[PDB]
């Protein structure tokens, strides 16, 4: 009656430089089943988050390097009720971090023209109760869940000169509003802390 | 209208979007619904720099305060578990108290952080003290509240800045009554050079 | 035609303070004032800076009225309100006159400038498309202008960035940002590739 559920964004997505978010936090539409985000310059929103348009102070020669090529970047559209798709119309890799594709630990790196499913609400909403029941784990450590991380051109990982995504020259945290829907239905069940 | 914006803050870093209040009565609190006008929810605010204190005090945020607008007065009631400490210069100078005194609100308490014809009663006399005496009430306007620890004395985290979170309050009403004043107080005296 | 023909971030030294405006009006000001809600003013009055120093809450208090930004046709005016200069470093204002694009331009108070000139910068935009990619991405910095309060930087100064000064702001111009989107959506890609390692 007085709200919920349907999520009036299904996601918010956060631009980052190293350890800095730069320019303010991208709200998509639930309406805007498929957003883009690529390194070009329309600051209008909508549909498109130019992560072209963004300064930063801070910013280096290096990452004015890097941000040439996001290109045409990455695709992020939401299938079912809260289930996210990635899409990468760069001519670069991209590199995401992802629990339901490491169900199926990460630097998963996305091929140009691949178009994988990178996030399973049902399995996010399994996995919170999950959580929440051999506690009766933070919401800090949970909310992680309903998270996205991904970074364009360079990599991290286990495996790269770049230990951990605040050390890529740019890169999105990507939350999901639905995943956070149920995350806070979830939380008023775990009996006090 | 939005009678006020939120911003909230771990140490002396600035955390998430501004929230704006369109709602009389509203929550801060520790959970992660995103689309509530009537919920500022911290939970769900992300800090790639968060430390284990913070991520560890954020636990305890619980229901967190519930803040509304009676009439011309505004009141804070700890929802959370843990305690809640105001430092509102409207409510101190009120009983007194050096303007940064911080008031604890244990768990199921309230008080009033702020009373609209106090201040409006402050502007006015201040006018007669000139610009500087009138710039300063924006101070009037802001209210502080950090979740579950305290600061300042009586506890050794003596700034806000120190405390893990916390958040502050711009009461829009106040400042823009303080906006229609300051636009016709003139300007400052003392003069100031485009070198130094 | 943009919603906002433009969108300003204030900013205190090396820091951002305050949430980014975005002009919906014709005409407007960015003053050291404190109402929140007026789609004509930008007033930076009321936000607040945890980290703010003496310098900072010194050159706040001579922002005054500030500067007014103006949208007459297909050009931007700012007019100096404040009872103190502000600088400007536009390089479309710049290169008309021609300053190494990084000259920062005095406003006294009371008087003018055109900071920026819509045709100017279309016809820099067409024939830049000669150039490549490259030479079309570097043409963001034609639609951004800085502005600085009170005290001046660059050349002249022993201020020599504008993230020296206490008090100042960045303006970006969505009408030219959105010009250029659409020639850059188009230039291809940059040749020099970028490891993934480097």
């Amino acid at each position: 009656i007085s709200n919920h559920p349907a999520p009036e964004y299904w996601c918010s997505i956060a631009y980052f430089e190293m350890d800095v978010q730069v320019g303010e936090t991208f709200k998509v539409p639930s309406s805007c089943p498929i957003v883009t985000v690529d390194g070009y310059v329309d600051p209008s929103g909508g549909d498109r988050f130019c992560l072209g348009q963004l300064s930063n102070v801070h910013r280096t020669e290096a990452i004015e390097r890097a941000r040439l090529h996001i290109g045409k970047g990455v695709q992020l559209e939401c299938k079912g009720e809260g289930d996210v798709w990635v899409r990468c119309l760069s001519d670069h890799a991209v590199f995401v971090q992802s629990y339901y594709l490491d169900r199926e630990d990460a630097v998963h790196k996305i091929y140009p023209s691949a178009y994988i499913k990178v996030f399973d609400l049902r399995q996010c909403h399994r996995q919170m109760q999950q959580q929440a029941a051999t506690a009766q784990i933070g919401v800090d450590d949970l909310r992680r869940l309903c998270i996205l991380r991904m970074s364009f051109v360079k990599g991290w990982g286990p495996d790269y000169p770049r230990q951990s995504i605040k050390e890529t020259p740019c890169w999105i945290e990507i939350h999901l509003h639905r995943a956070l829907q149920l995350l806070d239905e979830v939380l008023h069940t775990m009996p006090i802390a | 209208a939005f009678w006020c914006s939120i911003s909230y803050y771990e140490l002396n870093q600035r955390v998430g979007e501004t929230f704006h209040a369109s709602q009389p009565s509203m929550t801060v609190d520790g959970f992660t619904d995103p689309s509530n006008s009537e919920r500022f929810c911290l939970g769900l605010l992300s800090n790639v720099n968060r430390n284990a204190a913070v991520e560890l005090t954020r636990r305890h945020i619980g229901r967190g305060v519930r803040l509304y607008y009676i009439g011309g007065e505004v009141f804070a009631e700890c929802l959370s578990d843990s305690a809640i400490f105001v430092q509102s210069p409207n409510c101190n100078q009120r009983y007194g108290w050096h303007p940064a005194t911080v008031c604890k609100i244990p768990p199921g308490c309230n008080l009033k952080i702020f009373n609209n014809q106090e201040f409006a009663a402050l502007l006015a006399q201040s006018v007669n003290q000139g610009f500087e005496a009138v710039y300063q009430l924006t101070r009037m306007c802001t209210i502080r509240m950090s979740f579950v620890k305290g600061w300042g004395a009586e506890y050794r985290r003596q700034t806000v800045t120190s405390t893990p979170c916390w958040i502050e309050l711009h009461l829009n009403g106040p400042l823009q009554w303080l906006d229609k004043v300051l636009t016709q107080m003139g300007s400052p005296s003392i003069r100031c050079s485009s070198v130094s």
